[PDB]
């Protein structure tokens, strides 16, 4: 029972600083160097450093050294890593990890990662659009129909259909930004193309940042 | 700084067979080279360290080897929870540098794509704006490629995609592509259509709609 103990998710302003901890227990603190890592989506990992507890001693990554600065509070248990002069290349989740005391490392004991978001949007609930079945249609077997829930802002919005009893066949997409800043998302859900009219097909949403909860009615035409 | 070439980016496996994933460095690194797993949405785990040696825990089926320059992680018989994504790591001189990644999926047969279109709601229309959606449910593999064509003009650089993960109950993919139009733009134009191309279609089909 060795842990690693990362800060909650934080969402930033471009251009101001951010401050990540660490908690480590059930172990020396002061002889083992503790990483940190970056990981963004599409940017596999990238090392940013490491600082040994105590002595303080740190390494950089040359691509980090203005950007990304480490301390470590002895007492506390604690490591930090203060982030710089955000940009959006900087939204990502960051690691710290316990790695090697003088001479010696039989691997790596990882903190749960802490989300970061670089953003100047506002808080927005979403709209949400039908994407009706069959465009000029009503008899092709089985249908496709679904909602588009558009423009709102931070992550993430939950999607389900008729309150939960309908679960099959359905694909809800991952959100994706758009340039507005603000984020869209997708769910489909195919059904017999004889349901169309015996059954009510309703796509539960909610945005809990904004106190947002909506049910659309989708259906052909 | 070191450069660590990775391979492959991506592969198909079936549950049984022998994975082996390969990790070049730009100069010999004495064997200080870790490889870690990590699956959709959590921690990296270390799976070796030292190039050889398996972390306290970690199923016997892992191993690694390799020196100098050259060196590769192999699964020997491959399990569904093995899926996700592989990176080896160099610790032998600062900046520590890590690989690209390999994706790694379950195989299983070609399935073309089902393709709908959805034009926009008129709800939508009043705002001031128009989104056509184009689904491409259930296939596989992965690579697709979509088309928009408003009165035959082929749109670019307005058009956004997304997909699922490999489903857990028959390993395809969905995905969905939006179009973007100003109400304006939208009303200006007729014809409305998806192409798309696939292995499984003998020829790229289209979907489309008027107005």
């Amino acid at each position: 029972q060795v842990q690693l103990q990362q800060s909650g998710a934080e969402l930033m302003k471009p251009g101001a600083s951010v401050k990540i901890s660490c908690k480590a227990t059930g172990y020396t603190f002061s002889s083992y160097w503790i990483e940190w890592v970056k990981q963004r989506p599409g940017h596999g990992l990238e090392w940013i450093g490491e600082i040994l507890p105590g002595s303080g001693s740190t390494n950089y990554n040359e691509k980090f050294k203005g950007k990304a600065t480490f301390t470590a509070d002895t007492s506390s248990n604690t490591a930090y890593m203060q982030l710089s002069s955000l940009t959006s290349e900087d939204s990502a989740v960051y690691y710290c990890a316990r790695g090697h005391s003088y001479y010696f490392y039989d691997g790596d004991y990882w903190g749960q990662g802490t989300s970061v978001t670089v953003s100047s949007a506002s808080t927005k609930g979403p709209s949400v659009f039908p994407l009706a079945p069959s465009s000029k249609s009503t008899s092709g077997g089985t249908a496709a129909l679904g909602c588009l829930v558009k423009d709102y802002f931070p992550e993430p919005v939950t999607v389900s259909w008729n309150s939960g009893a309908l679960t099959s066949g359905v694909h809800t997409f991952p959100a994706v930004l758009q340039s507005s800043g603000l984020y869209s998302l997708s769910s489909v859900v195919t059904v017999p193309s004889s349901s169309l009219g015996t059954q009510t097909y309703i796509c539960n949403v909610n945005h809990k940042p904004s106190n947002t909860k909506v049910d659309k009615k989708v259906e052909p035409k | 700084d070191i450069k660590m070439t990775q391979s492959p980016s991506s592969m198909y496996a079936s549950l049984g067979e022998r994975v082996t994933i390969t990790c070049k460095a730009s100069q010999d690194i004495n064997s200080y080279l870790s490889w870690f797993q990590q699956k959709p949405g959590k921690s990296p785990k270390t799976l070796i360290y030292r190039a050889n040696r398996l972390v306290d825990g970690v199923p016997s089926r892992f191993s690694g080897s390799g020196s100098g320059q050259d060196y590769s992680l192999t699964i020997s018989s491959l399990e569904y929870e093995d899926m996700g994504i592989y990176y080896c790591l160099q610790y032998d001189e600062f900046p520590y540098t890590f690989g690209s990644g390999t994706k790694l999926e379950i195989k299983r047969t070609v399935a073309a794509p089902s393709v709908f279109i959805f034009p926009p709601s008129d709800e939508q229309l009043k705002s001031g704006t128009a989104s056509v959606v184009c689904l491409l449910n259930n296939f596989y593999p992965r690579e697709a490629k979509v088309q928009w064509k408003v009165d035959n003009a082929l749109q670019s650089g307005n058009s956004q995609e997304s997909v699922t993960e490999q489903d857990s109950k028959d390993s395809t993919y969905s995905l969905s592509s939006t179009l973007t139009l100003s109400k304006a733009d939208y009303e200006k134009h007729k014809v409305y259509a998806c192409e798309v191309t696939h292995q499984g279609l003998s020829s790229p089909v289209t979907k489309s709609f008027n107005r």
